[PDB]
């Protein structure tokens, strides 16, 4: 039953360099990760 | 950042954290009137001066317009003051005073605090020891008569709004007084809860089908007892029991009649007692029930 | 008195039988009533468990009926602090020796982050809360010898029965100190009661039952 | 500059630089207490009768006395028929004139009876006050309150004792206590009470917060949005809602059948009743001054009187041309106002069939109406261009005030209690609390939705307000926050949210407690 | 020695008593200690103390309160619409009166929001009711 909830692969490995690009910091995601980041810079600078 | 931050513990919001303190939420000048009526109201002095604060005290809080905040103060101080101070015949007389100057203030909601405001008078009024020679009897039998009509009036106003108050005080009274283990002063008290809560078809209904066995069970081997206070005793049980037995209403020999068949049916000692009071309606009330 | 206390138990189990059908849903009379009355090692644990369920029904049960007096309230108040000072005081002394809505309690901290998962992912999970709840209280830890585990724990729990006898327990909760009684040691040369066993519970001097029930 | 052209305008203007009413409010008083306490209290009601009917009698006034002893004649005809009967000079007169009536006490009764009669000292206590010192004495006593059954009476009637100088001086307590069963310093005592009861006053509020309240919502159900307007009765009883089919449907709040005064509909079972003959969408409903009257208003331009009694129209008002939005029963229930499409504001008395009074000034429609609490003046506000609020003096028939400011479509009106703050809403979410006086805005706010706030309710002590939104929510505002001890305003006590109900009404009563009403649509 | 000697007085007064009384104690007397030992804390000296936490009504209460109101209408003692199939469109060990602050007032049984399977609010007046 609660063995069900972790079936995902990816909880127990180490992504391999050789597999390709398996890289956990792809652009296309690390773009929106910037934007929230710089978005969180400024509402502390107005608060600061 | 001008919003007070006690507005959300206010609301009773689950994801609070924050523990508001009383000098958070009540202001300066409603604390220093709690503390001034709660001195005024606790003075023991016998002079004419203090027991005329501690009138205006109660005044005062019974008709002052802007005591919202403070009821549940005061249902505690009273809760507190009861249960601490259970040998002080004075303190239990001035909490009973307070709490009803509570109940008749008119700009106060005191629905869900019933059951809370008739737990300590309950105890007042059926509880074994009370204060602690005549004198004393007086003051204790008088509290116990007051505990019993401020709790006639409480399940009189909030028995509505509270589905079971009626019928929990009710069977509590009845529960405590069939039982001949008690002495007088609590069958008393016992009585006149259950004639004050049930009404006059709970008495009609459940009183007197037993009182020809109480009398026997019970008055007979005190009516044997010779002394004063005995007597004094035995005299206040059947006074309390006739009172409530009248409370149902409030030509020749058939009333002779009728009163004959009451002392055989309701007992020898409140069979007479109802018999001389000559009264027509009554008798028929009280023989309504003869075959149950 | 007996059969007076039977005649006047049964007399208010009538009474109170006849009152249940005098209130109506919003306290009123019910009028029909009223014309009506006008007219002419596990089967002694299952027999304490039986006997536990029992009672504790009928306790919960007498939230609805009944009204009770606060003239025993103080005792309470007094009594659990005696309990409490006298916790702390043999505290301080073996230390030193030593030296997700629902409320599931303290475990929760160990499953939190785990019971966040769970709920978010609570699709592929088939149990029911209840049941989670169950079976995780079930698979929680209890905290060379064969039968010392559960003997121990046995006997902890009885000793914590008798705890629960707070009403009685507590003259012979702590030790006879030499302070209270000097000749003590001089007369009874075997200290022990509630708080000598309680001492003695993490030391290891329990072999078989016939040890304690001489004690 | 606005303050440049009105100077040259003022400079160019050379502007140079009786006894029922104490005998029934005892009574009611009397029998609010304790039964305990009833015994004692019932034998004041005799004395102050009989004394009020002669000083009555000798007054002049003989018409007075004669109502006075027809009225309250059956309340005694039981006990004193003999004297009643002497009562329709003999020298009974004389000996009641000549000896002061003599009536025993107890101490804390005197205490509570003293404190309760100085507490409406100018409501009618005065007149008690003055007939138990003049003609009356109490002689206070230390004893407990004597019952037929309380610990005194059962003590004297068993030890056998004897009656005491209060006992000695038609029904007497001899027959109760005995065997065949200290005076008054008034005057004193109130000015004494009065110094005692002036040291509990609050006179301050600092830190703290905002008071909590109560509300109980009432849900319609099956409405199919047809439904106009809303109204309580005064006492919370009934409940009465127009609607776009042009009739009015009145209900009972608790669920009891309604009655009607025809004879033919004796006893009939029926909780909820239709007022029909508007031939148009109703708008506005107004419960009178229980309430025995009701008016109402719709599009084809009437105005109409129902009655409660026996539930049929009596008399319809026809001065509007077009169509007439609001209508408003005044503070005491004999005048109403009324506005609508043609831009003006009328004023009725339910004596005349014409409007005595006509107030001209607005240039677009009117949105909303308000009475003030001293039935001397009436609000109105308008719509679009003008949107300004205006008081209106129904002596003569001016303007007197202007408040200007609005943005948006102005949706409800209010006036304190006290009858110097004025409240207002628009459709922009804000509320606005106007200095009637000095014309100018105290402050403003904010936190409700746009969409309008149909309704607006102030405490009895005119210190918290209450509204209600087509959002889906109940407000609490602190007209003045607390002193400091060194999207939203910060003076928004609580606020609550409904399943989906848009209010249309919010009402306080006596206590911390409100009632709403709103209909309920699922989607 | 006082302490002891009212054991001893209750001791005694055991003599006259009843096991239901005593298992009703026995269940309650945590939460009466807990309950009354904050009670005796907030008014230390007959003075309002300004740092103990406030009386403020709390939703956990009322949802505590609401679980035994369902449990008193399993037993058919009264009927309540707190019921989540009405509308589809620490554990306390004490009586309810010990907690003023949890408690929410009754309404009428004929006034209540109840809903049928389809969804309809169910009509509690038959009595006046008629057929077309």
């Amino acid at each position: 039953q609660i063995g069900a909830v972790f079936d995902d692969e990816g909880i127990t490995k180490c992504p391999r360099v050789e597999d390709g690009d398996t890289s956990i910091f792809g652009r296309e995601i690390m773009a929106e990760l910037i934007k929230r980041e710089k978005e969180a810079w400024d509402e502390e600078v107005e608060e600061e | 950042p001008g919003a007070n931050p006690a507005l959300a513990a206010l609301a009773g919001n689950d994801n609070v954290s924050f523990r508001p303190s009383v000098k958070h939420v009540i202001s300066k000048e409603l604390i220093l009137y709690f503390d001034k009526i709660q001195a005024a109201i606790l003075d023991d002095d016998p002079d004419e001066e203090k027991m005329r604060l501690r009138q205006a005290a109660l005044e005062s809080v019974r008709s002052d317009p802007g005591l919202h905040q403070l009821l549940p103060y005061f249902v505690n101080f009273i809760t507190n003051q009861v249960t601490h101070h259970l040998d002080d015949l004075f303190i239990l007389r001035q909490m009973m005073e307070l709490a009803e100057a509570v109940v008749q203030n008119p700009t106060l909601f005191i629905d869900p605090y019933a059951s809370a405001l008739a737990a300590p008078v309950l105890t007042c009024l059926m509880s074994r020891k009370l204060g602690k020679i005549d004198s004393t009897l007086r003051e204790q039998y008088s509290l116990r008569e007051l505990a019993a009509s401020l709790l006639s009036m409480i399940a009189r106003k909030y028995g509505a709004s509270n589905a079971l108050l009626r019928p929990k005080l009710t069977r509590t009274c009845l529960k405590h007084f069939l039982d001949p283990t008690r002495p007088p002063a609590v069958l008393f008290g016992a009585i006149s809860g259950v004639a004050a809560s049930g009404g006059p078809e709970a008495v009609r209904v459940l009183v007197l089908p037993n009182l020809k066995t109480f009398d026997s069970a019970v008055l007979q081997p005190l009516r044997e007892k010779a002394g004063p206070v005995a007597e004094l005793e035995y005299e206040m049980l059947v006074g309390g029991i006739v009172k409530a037995v009248q409370s149902i209403v409030g030509n020749g020999a058939d009333l002779t009649r009728e009163g004959e068949q009451v002392i055989e049916f309701l007992g020898p000692i409140v069979g007479q007692r109802i018999a001389q009071l000559r009264n027509h309606t009554l008798n028929r009330s009280i023989l309504e029930v003869r075959h149950l | 008195i007996d059969h007076r206390r039977a005649l006047f138990a049964d007399l208010f189990r009538r009474a109170d039988e006849r009152l249940n059908l005098l209130f109506d849903e919003r306290g009123e009379y019910n009028l029909s009533a009223i014309e009506s009355f006008k007219r002419p090692t596990e089967d002694a644990r299952k027999e304490l468990e039986q006997a536990r369920i029992a009672t504790e029904e009928i306790a919960k049960r007498s939230f609805h009926t009944l009204f009770y007096t606060l003239e025993h309230d103080r005792t309470a108040m007094l009594e659990q602090q005696q309990l409490e000072e006298s916790e702390k005081q043999l505290q301080a002394e073996m230390d030193k020796a030593g030296s997700s809505s629902a409320n599931l309690g303290a475990s929760s901290l160990t499953l939190k982050h785990l019971i966040a998962r769970i709920d978010q992912k609570r699709e592929r999970v088939r149990a029911s809360d209840a049941e989670l709840r169950s079976l995780m209280n079930e698979v929680r830890k209890n905290r060379e010898n064969i039968g010392q585990e559960e003997l121990y724990e046995a006997l902890e729990k009885v000793l914590s029965e008798l705890k629960a006898h707070t009403e009685y327990s507590t003259p012979f909760l702590q030790r006879v100190s030499k302070r209270e009684a000097p000749d003590y040691y001089t007369f009874i040369k075997q200290p022990m009661d509630l708080g000598t066993m309680t001492k003695k519970l993490k030391s290891l001097q329990y072999k078989s039952k016939a040890e304690f029930v001489y004690d | 500059n606005l303050n440049q052209i009105v100077t040259d305008y003022l400079k160019k203007k050379g502007f140079t630089r009786k006894y029922l009413k104490a005998f029934l409010l005892l009574k009611n008083w009397i029998d609010n207490n304790l039964d305990i306490y009833k015994f004692e209290l019932r034998k004041l009601l005799w004395p102050v009768f009989v004394y009020s009917y002669l000083e009555l009698v000798s007054q002049g006034y003989v018409d007075d006395a004669k109502h006075l002893l027809e009225t309250l004649r059956s309340h005694f005809e039981a006990v004193h028929q003999d004297q009643l009967a002497l009562l329709d000079e003999n020298h009974t007169t004389r000996l009641y004139r000549e000896n002061k009536y003599r009536i025993p006490l107890n101490q804390s009764l005197s205490g509570n009876l003293f404190h309760f009669l100085e507490r409406e000292a100018d409501n009618g206590g005065a007149t008690i006050i003055y007939i138990l010192q003049t003609h009356c004495s109490v002689e206070t006593s230390a004893r407990g309150p004597i019952e037929p059954y309380s610990f005194e009476a059962i003590y004297r009637r068993a030890r056998n004792l004897d009656l005491d100088e209060a006992d000695a001086h038609g029904v007497t307590n001899r027959d109760v206590l005995d065997t065949s069963a200290r005076a008054r310093d008034v005057v004193m005592e109130m000015q004494k009470v009065r110094e005692n009861r002036d040291r509990f006053v609050i006179e301050g509020r600092t830190g703290g917060i905002g008071i909590p309240v109560s509300a109980c919502m009432f849900t319609f159900h099956n409405t199919l949005g047809t439904v106009s307007c809303m109204d309580f009765s005064n006492d919370h009883k009934l409940v009465a809602v127009g609607t776009m089919d042009s009739y009015i449907r009145v209900w009972s709040l608790d669920g009891k059948p309604l009655k009607s005064a025809l004879e033919n509909e004796k006893n009939l079972k029926v909780n909820n009743r239709k007022l029909i003959g508007h031939s148009g969408p109703v708008y506005g409903v107004s419960f009178s001054d229980s309430s025995k009257l009701l008016l109402s208003c719709s599009a084809d331009g009437q105005i109409r009187l129902w009655s409660l009694e026996i539930w049929a129209c009596l008399c319809i008002y026809k001065a509007h041309d077009g169509p007439v939005f609001r209508v408003l029963w005044g503070p005491h229930g004999h005048y109403f106002a009324s506005a609508g499409w043609d831009k003006t504001v009328r004023v009725f008395t339910q004596d005349h069939a014409s409007a005595v009074r006509i107030m001209v000034g607005h240039d677009t429609s009117i949105s909303a109406l308000a009475w003030h609490p001293n039935g001397t003046y009436v609000f109105s506000a308008s719509d679009e261009m003008d949107k300004s609020i205006r008081m209106w003096s129904v002596i003569t028939g001016n303007c007197v005030r202007i408040f200007t400011g609005h943005t948006h479509y102005i949706t409800a009106l209010e006036c304190a209690h006290n009858g110097k703050i004025l409240a207002s809403a628009d459709t922009g979410g804000n509320i606005f609390i106007w200095d009637i006086e000095k014309g100018t805005l105290i402050k403003k706010c904010r936190g409700h939705g746009k969409g309008g706030i149909p309704s607006l309710s102030f405490s009895a002590e005119s210190n918290v307000l209450v509204s209600g939104g087509l959002d889906c929510t109940v407000r609490v505002w602190d007209i003045e926050l607390p002193a400091d001890p060194n999207q939203i305003t910060p003076d928004q006590i609580s606020a609550f949210a409904t399943k989906k109900t848009p209010v249309l009404k919010v009402r306080f009563t006596r206590m911390n407690l409100i009632v709403a009403g709103g209909c309920y649509d699922p989607e | 020695i006082n302490g002891m000697a009212l054991v001893g007085e209750e001791a005694a007064e055991q003599t006259y008593e009843d096991e239901a009384y005593k298992i009703w104690k026995q269940v309650t007397k945590k939460d009466r200690a807990l309950i009354a030992k904050e009670r005796y804390q907030l008014f230390a000296n007959n003075k309002l103390n300004v740092e103990e936490p406030a009386l403020l009504r709390t939703k956990a209460g009322m949802r505590r309160f609401l679980k035994s109101r369902r449990e008193a209408e399993a037993l058919g003692l009264i009927k309540t619409a707190y019921s989540d199939s009405s509308v589809t469109s620490a554990d306390r060990a004490v009586p309810s009166y010990y907690e003023p602050q949890t408690i929410i007032p009754d309404i009428d049984p004929k006034l209540q929001w109840v809903e049928d399977g389809e969804g309809q609010v169910i009509n509690q007046f038959e009595d006046m009711l008629q057929l077309v």
